[PDB]
C-alpha cells in the first residue's frame, strides 16, 4: 500500500497474563495506550500528553469487543492454540559506550508468539530491580510481536550485562550476553 | 508442554498518501487474519473459512457498513491532521561520533527521521569499498540507529538528514 | 455533549386531533442513531422507530409520523388521529458513538375522550357488608369538567379517568369518592359541578 | 477538539 | 417484580435478556424522569461508560444469559424503577424488559396489607343510563405497590375497567401515608343484573418476604393477593 505514514491502532486480548493491550503507533512506534488496570491514558512521550488527551473509554471498550470475540471464536476454532514461535534477542546500546558516561542498554526481542514471555536483566550476575524499563507488546505486520527492555547504566570494563529471555518456543532460557 | 493460551488481536490502519486515507480493519485469531474490511472495497471480506458468517453479517448490516465507511474522515484524515505537529514533523538531530574499535565505525544516533544517509570520505575522496551499513536500528523510543562500517587503510564522515539543515562531518 | 431535550411537559387533546411531539437532539457523534419508546400507565418502553443518521428521506406511512431534519437537528412524532390508547409518555433516545442510550426528559400525551352526550350524575352505590364506607360515583361528565380534591381528611376523592366499555362505544369520565362519617352524603360531596346533575335520591 | 477518535470493533455473529 | 427493603440491607436485581442477544444494558428511571443509563454488557465483560452511580453498585453477567444488578448499603435515594433491555448485537434496537421497581424504606413496620371491598352498583344508574358501574377500593396499604385487576366469571377483563393512575394519601401530609386506589367497572345492565354472573376485585399487594424481619404481633405484611367479589342481582 502506497503510504507516506501509517497510523494504526492495535490491541490483543489472551488467555495467560497480558490479558489485553490498547496502543496507537504511529510508523511502528508506539504514541499511546490504555492502561486498563488504572483506566486512564498513557503517553509514551510527555511532549505528547499536552497536545493531545485520547478518551480511556475507548480502548476499555475495543478490549471488552474482543474479548467476546475471543470466546466465540475459541469454540469456532474447536479450541485450537497457535504453535509458539522462538523469539530472536539482541542487546545494543542506545548511544556509543563511552565509560563512566551513563548510558542506556537495549535488549530488542522479536518475532516471538504467543506475547507471554519472563524477561529479566543480569548485571554481573545479579537481578537489576532499578533503572529498567519495559516496551509493550508491540505489533508486526506478521501479526508476531516484539518487545523493549531498556537498562539504565554506567560502562566500566568490570561489569557484564545479559538480558534473560524466557519463552515457551524455546527449549532453554535464553540469554544474551553484553559487555564494553 | 506449552500451557493452554489462546489469543485475539486486531488491527484498525489508517494509510496516509497524497491527501488520502485508506482504512483497513483486520480481525486475528492466533496469528490467522480471518476478516478484514478495507475502505477501498466499501464492505467486509472473509480472508479465510473461519470469518465468513462474520462478514456476511456484518455486510447485511447497513449500519456497520456506513460506521466503518466513515472512518477515513472521522478517525483516519482527523487523527492524522492533529497529531500532525507532533508526528509528521517530529525531528530529532542525530549525534554522529567515529570510533576505530582496520575498519572505522561511523555510530549515528538520536535521529527521529528514519530516512538518513551516510558517506565516508577518505581526504575528501568518497569511498565505496569496504562499506556495509547496518539496517536502521529502531530504538523503540521514537529514537533511531544506524552504523556504517569501513575497510580502512591507515596512513571524515558527513551525514545528510531532514532535521539539518546543513549536513554533519565528523573528523 | 450527547443530550436529548424534550422541552414539552403536558399534552392534552381531544380524540381524533392531531399532535406533533418534539425533540432536539445534541450529539457532536459522526454516526448516531434515533429512537422513540413508549412508556404507558405502569407499562414498560415500547419500541416505536429506529432512524438511523444516513437515511434521511421522511415517510408518513401510517398513523405514525417521523420527520428527522438534520438541520434543525430535530425529530418530531406525529400523531395522525388521537385515540384515548396513544395516551403514555413518549421518550426520545439517541444512540451512536455510545452505544447506550442518551434518554431525553418528559412528553405526557393525554387524549382525552369526546362524549357527544353528556348526562352528568352522581350516583350512590351500595355500602358494602364488609366495609364501613359510603361511596359516591361522579360519572357520565364531559371532558371540560375539572375535579376538586376532598376539603375534609376524613372524605377521600379520587381524580377523572376514562371507561372504555368496548362493546357500546360508550366512554365515561368517573370519580370516586369516600368517607366514614355519617355527615358524608353522596349529595354536595363534590365542590365544583355542572348544573344539569341529576342527584337522585 | 484536541482529542483522537476511535473506531468500535465489531462482534463476530455468534 | 417490586422489590422492598429495609435501609442497609443488601440487594440484587436479576434480568434475563431475550435469547441470542449479545448486549445487555441497566437503566434506572426515577419519578418518571429520562431513564438514566448504568451499565452496559457485551457478553461476559463490561463495555460500559459507567453510568453506575458508587461503588455500592456493582454487576455481573457470567455467561451472557442473565445479568445481576447488585445494590450493597441500599439507601432511600437509590429507590427507583430498574430498566433492562437487550440489543441483538452492539448497536442493534434496544428492546426493555419489564424492570422491577426498587424500594428502600426506613423501617419495614410501616407495610400493610391492602382492604379490599366492591360496591355494588346504584339502582339510579341502571335506570338513568342502562348501565352499571361497579366500585372497588384498596385501602390502608403501604407501599403503593398493587396490581388491581377484574374478574368477570374467573376470566380478567380489561374492558371498562378504570384503574387509577396513581394512589392516593390518607394523611397527604405525612410521607409514609397509607396509599389507597380505586377502579371501576362498567358493564350492561343486563350483565350486572343476570345473577349467573360473577365479578372479583383482585389486589395483589407486593411486600414484605419470606427472608425479611418481623418483630411486631400483627400479621406479617408478605405478597398477598387482597380481593373482594359480587353477584349479580337481578331486578
Ligand atoms: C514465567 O515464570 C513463571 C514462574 O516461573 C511460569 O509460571 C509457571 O508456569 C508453569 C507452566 O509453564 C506452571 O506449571 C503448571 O501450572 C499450573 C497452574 O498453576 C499447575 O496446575 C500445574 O500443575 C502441574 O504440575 C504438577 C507437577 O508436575 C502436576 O502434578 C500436575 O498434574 C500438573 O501437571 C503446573 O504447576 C507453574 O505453576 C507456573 N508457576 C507460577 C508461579 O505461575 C511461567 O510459565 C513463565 N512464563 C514463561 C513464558 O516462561
Ligand atoms: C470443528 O469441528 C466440527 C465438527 O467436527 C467441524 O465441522 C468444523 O469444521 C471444525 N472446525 C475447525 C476450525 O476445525
Ligand atoms: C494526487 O492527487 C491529485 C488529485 O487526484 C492528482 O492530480 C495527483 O497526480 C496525485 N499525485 C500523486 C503523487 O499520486
Amino acid at each position: 500500500i502506497k503510504a507516506d505514514h501509517v497510523s494504526t491502532y492495535a490491541a490483543f486480548v489472551q488467555t495467560h497474563r497480558p490479558t489485553g493491550e490498547f496502543m496507537f503507533e504511529f510508523d511502528e512506534d508506539e504514541m499511546f495506550y490504555v492502561d486498563l488496570d488504572k483506566k486512564e491514558t498513557v503517553w509514551h512521550l510527555e511532549e505528547f500528553g499536552q497536545a493531545f488527551s485520547f478518551e480511556a473509554q475507548g480502548g476499555l471498550a475495543n478490549i471488552a469487543i474482543l474479548n467476546n470475540n475471543l470466546n466465540t471464536l475459541i469454540q469456532r476454532s474447536n479450541h485450537t492454540q497457535a504453535t509458539n514461535d522462538p523469539p530472536e534477542v539482541t542487546v545494543f546500546p542506545k548511544e556509543p559506550v563511552e565509560l563512566g558516561q551513563p548510558n542506556t542498554l537495549i535488549c530488542h526481542i522479536d518475532k516471538f508468539f504467543p506475547p507471554v514471555l519472563n524477561v529479566t536483566w543480569l548485571c554481573n550476575g545479579e537481578l537489576v530491580t532499578e533503572g529498567v524499563a519495559e516496551s509493550l507488546f508491540l505489533p508486526r505486520t506478521d501479526y508476531s510481536f516484539h518487545k523493549f527492555h531498556y537498562l539504565t547504566f554506567v560502562p566500566s570494563a568490570e561489569d557484564f550485562y545479559d538480558c534473560r529471555v524466557e519463552h515457551w518456543g524455546l527449549d532453554q532460557p535464553l540469554l544474551k550476553h553484553w559487555e564494553a | 508442554a506449552t500451557p493452554e493460551n489462546y489469543l485475539f488481536q486486531g488491527r484498525q490502519e489508517c494509510y496516509a498518501f497524497n491527501g488520502t486515507q485508506r482504512f483497513l480493519e483486520r480481525y486475528i485469531y492466533n496469528r490467522e487474519e480471518f476478516a478484514r474490511f478495507d475502505s477501498d472495497v466499501g464492505e467486509f471480506r472473509a480472508v479465510t473459512e473461519l470469518g465468513r458468517p462474520a462478514a456476511e453479517y456484518w455486510n447485511s448490516q447497513k449500519d456497520i457498513l456506513e460506521e466503518k465507511r466513515a472512518v477515513p474522515d472521522r478517525m483516519c484524515r482527523h487523527n492524522y491532521e492533529l497529531g500532525g505537529p507532533m508526528t509528521l514533523q517530529r525531528r530529532v538531530q542525530p549525534r554522529v561520533n567515529v570510533s576505530p574499535s582496520n575498519l572505522l565505525v561511523c555510530h549515528v544516533t538520536d535521529f527521529y527521521p528514519g530516512s538518513i544517509q551516510v558517506r565516508w570520505f577518505l581526504n575528501g575522496q568518497e569511498e565505496t569499498a569496504g562499506v556495509v551499513s547496518t539496517n536502521l536500528i529502531r530504538n523503540g523510543d521514537w529514537t533511531f540507529q544506524i552504523l556504517v562500517m569501513l575497510e580502512m587503510t591507515p596512513q571524515t564522515c558527513q551525514v545528510e538528514h531532514t532535521s539539518l539543515d546543513s549536513p554533519v562531518t565528523v573528523e | 455533549a450527547q443530550k436529548v431535550t424534550q422541552a414539552q411537559t403536558e399534552i392534552s387533546v381531544v380524540e381524533k386531533e392531531d399532535v406533533t411531539l418534539d425533540c432536539v437532539y445534541e450529539t457532536r457523534d459522526t454516526t448516531y442513531y434515533l429512537f422513540w419508546y413508549k412508556q404507558p400507565p405502569s407499562g414498560e418502553l415500547v419500541f416505536l422507530i429506529r432512524r438511523n443518521s444516513f437515511d434521511e428521506q421522511n415517510e408518513i406511512s401510517g398513523r405514525y409520523s417521523w420527520n428527522f431534519q438534520k438541520s434543525t437537528s430535530s425529530f418530531n412524532f406525529t400523531i395522525t388521529a388521537s385515540q384515548v390508547v396513544d395516551s403514555a409518555v413518549y421518550f426520545c433516545a439517541l444512540s451512536g458513538s455510545a452505544r447506550q442510550l442518551t434518554f431525553g426528559s418528559g412528553t405526557q400525551l393525554t387524549v382525552l375522550p369526546d362524549i357527544q352526550n353528556p348526562d352528568p350524575a352522581v350516583y350512590q352505590l351500595r355500602d358494602s357488608k364488609s366495609s364501613d364506607k359510603s361511596v359516591c360515583l361522579f360519572t357520565d361528565f364531559d371532558s371540560q369538567t375539572n375535579v376538586s380534591q376532598s376539603k375534609d381528611s376524613d372524605v377521600y376523592i379520587t381524580d377523572k379517568c376514562v371507561l372504555d366499555m368496548r362493546s357500546m362505544d360508550f366512554k365515561s369520565n368517573s370519580a370516586v369518592a369516600w368517607s366514614n362519617k355519617s355527615d358524608f352524603a353522596c349529595a354536595n360531596a363534590f365542590n365544583n359541578s355542572i348544573i344539569p346533575e341529576d342527584t337522585f335520591f | 477538539a484536541t482529542g483522537l477518535a476511535w473506531e468500535w470493533w465489531r462482534t463476530v455473529y455468534e | 417484580s417490586n422489590k422492598v427493603t429495609e435501609k442497609g440491607k443488601y440487594v440484587e436485581l436479576r434480568c434475563d435478556p431475550i435469547s441470542g442477544h449479545t448486549a445487555l444494558y441497566w437503566y434506572r428511571q426515577s419519578l418518571g424522569q429520562g431513564p438514566e443509563f448504568l451499565i452496559y454488557f457485551q457478553g461476559t465483560g463490561a463495555a460500559d461508560d459507567s453510568g453506575l452511580p458508587n461503588d455500592r453498585f456493582f454487576a455481573v453477567r457470567p455467561e451472557g444469559s442473565v445479568s445481576t444488578l447488585k445494590i450493597q448499603r441500599t439507601e432511600r435515594g437509590d429507590s427507583a424503577v430498574y430498566l433492562c433491555a437487550s440489543s441483538h448485537r452492539e448497536g442493534e434496537t434496544q428492546y426493555f424488559g419489564p424492570g422491577t421497581r426498587l424500594l428502600v424504606l426506613e423501617d419495614l413496620n410501616k407495610v400493610f396489607p391492602p382492604e379490599v371491598a366492591v360496591f355494588e352498583p346504584s339502582e339510579a344508574e341502571i335506570s338513568h343510563t342502562q348501565k352499571a358501574t361497579l366500585v372497588c377500593l384498596a385501602t390502608g396499604f403501604f407501599p403503593d405497590h398493587v396490581e388491581l385487576s377484574w374478574w368477570v366469571n374467573g376470566k380478567e377483563v380489561h374492558s371498562g375497567v378504570c384503574t387509577d393512575p396513581q394512589p392516593l394519601k390518607e394523611q397527604p401530609a405525612l410521607n409514609d401515608s397509607r396509599y389507597a386506589l380505586s377502579s371501576r367497572l362498567r358493564v350492561s345492565a343486563t350483565f350486572w343484573q343476570n345473577p349467573r354472573n360473577h365479578f372479583r376485585c383482585q389486589v395483589q399487594f407486593y411486600g414484605l418476604s419470606e427472608n425479611d424481619e418481623w418483630t411486631q404481633d400483627r400479621a406479617k405484611p408478605v405478597t398477598q393477593i387482597v380481593s373482594a367479589e359480587a353477584w349479580g342481582r337481578a331486578d
